[PDB]
């Protein structure tokens, strides 16, 4: 009887068909929209998740902030509906990279698209940028998502230093899952959720640890940093994959 | 970014002046955000025992559980500092705490093969039969260790 999409939201999507991504990790529930000239997609999230980098609302905000600085998909409709965040968007333009590409067997373009997602990032000016990502907001958010186990990994990085930070733009989860690629440019971004300022090393520490377990080669690692102009600092690429090994 | 925050990332940190600083501000002594972990707990874990004295002064709990049952004196045995132990001690720390997997102090020390410390919480009154959840005591530690240390200061 109760709905978790506002009747008029129905209304809206009624002639497409709804197609549960089966692929996808998240808390989100996320629905292709397939329509006759178009497809949409629809994120939701329950309301436990208000107020964290894995709430729709967030993503929204961002994809919005975003508009004209990064290609994004466009915001058609936000809602809230009894606890629950619905945002209907626009498709990514381009192909998923980690379908068409990652297989074709070429490892030094899955690189070169990361070091230009990097250098994406740090054109961006940050000054009035609506969220900022730190150890604490990390932490604390952690801590929420288990509201309802072994503690010494977590006090053993706890005694770890943390590196001074130097804050740019940051996905979050730069990953070729939400990446677009379309003849040959970056042409989406998705899953914004985790997005704002952060230290730089975190989305470089990231795709060090892709290129690691998914490619397997340190030369592709010094490469990596060849494209990106900078000299690696391990401790704080370290750092930060630890900070996001705590499960 | 307020007091409290602040204080948790100086005493994670190892900052005792901005500690120090912070607790002469006004900021709370038992904060924590994320998992129990107040800033005792963390200078605690730092191996910092001169800010310890601090915060208890600051009315600091040094009973205070985290949200897997530790307490600062389950954490001190964890790193086997015993100058830490014993102040911990000193100042009323429940000898015989249990974490969710159901061990005391006794039983991390025990773990860690940490000797002289396990002295010193055996004469607060660290009651050896304490059994753990999977029933397995702190002589069933000492056998994981093969050790004619631990068991031979245990009748
Ligand atoms: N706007 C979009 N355009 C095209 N595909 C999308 C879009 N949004 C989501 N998808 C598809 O759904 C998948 C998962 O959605 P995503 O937003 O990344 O959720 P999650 O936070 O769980 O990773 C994506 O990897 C992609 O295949
Ligand atoms: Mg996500
Ligand atoms: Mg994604």
């Amino acid at each position: 009887a109760k709905m978790r999409i506002s009747p008029e939201l129905k209304k809206l999507i009624e002639k497409y068909r709804s197609v549960k991504d089966t692929e996808g990790m998240s808390p989100a529930k996320v629905y292709k929209l397939v329509g006759e000239n178009e497809n949409l997609y629809l994120k939701m999230t329950d309301s436990r998740y208000k107020g964290t980098t894995y709430d729709v609302e967030r993503e929204k905000d961002m994809m919005l902030w975003l508009e004209g600085k990064l290609p994004v998909p466009k915001v058609l409709h936000f809602e809230r509906h009894d606890g629950w965040s619905n945002l209907l968007m626009s498709e990514a333009d381009g192909v998923l990279c980690s379908e068409e590409y990652e297989d074709e067997q070429s490892p030094e373009k899955i690189i070169e698209l990361y070091a230009e997602c990097i250098r994406l990032f740090h054109s961006i000016d940050i000054s009035d940028c609506p969220y900022t990502n730190s150890l604490d907001s990390r932490l604390a958010e952690l801590d929420y998502l288990l509201n309802n186990k072994d503690p010494r990994e977590l006090y053993d990085f706890l005694k770890t230093e943390k590196p001074e930070e130097e804050l740019v733009f940051s996905h979050g989860d730069l990953g070729d899952s939400n990446i677009f690629v379309k003849d040959g440019k970056v042409s989406g971004f998705i899953d914004l959720g985790r997005s704002g300022r952060a230290d730089k090393w975190y989305d470089i520490a990231f795709c060090v640890r892709s290129i690691r377990e998914d490619i397997g080669e340190e030369q592709y690692v010094e490469l990596f940093f060849d494209l990106l102009g900078i000299k690696p600092d391990w401790e704080k690429i370290k750092y930060y994959i630890l900070l996001d090994e705590l499960f | 970014s307020d007091l409290g925050k602040k204080l948790l990332e100086a005493a994670r940190a190892g900052q005792d002046d901005e500690v120090r600083i912070l607790m002469a501000n006004g900021a709370d002594v038992n904060a924590n955000d994320w998992f129990g972990i107040t800033p005792l707990h963390l200078v605690v874990n730092n191996g910092h025992l001169e800010i310890i004295e601090v915060l208890l002064k600051y009315a600091a709990d040094v009973n205070a559980s985290d949200k897997s049952g530790w307490t600062p004196l389950h954490l001190a045995a964890y790193r086997g500092h015993l100058e830490i132990v014993e102040v911990l001690l000193k100042y009323g720390a429940d000898v015989n705490a249990m974490d969710y997997q159901g061990y005391t102090p006794l039983h991390l020390a025990a773990e860690d093969g940490h000797l002289e410390i396990v002295e010193v919480l055996l004469k607060y009154g660290a009651d050896v039969n304490a059994q753990d959840k999977f029933g397995k005591t702190a002589f069933d530690i000492s056998i994981d260790n093969g050790n004619e240390d631990l068991a031979e200061i245990l009748q």
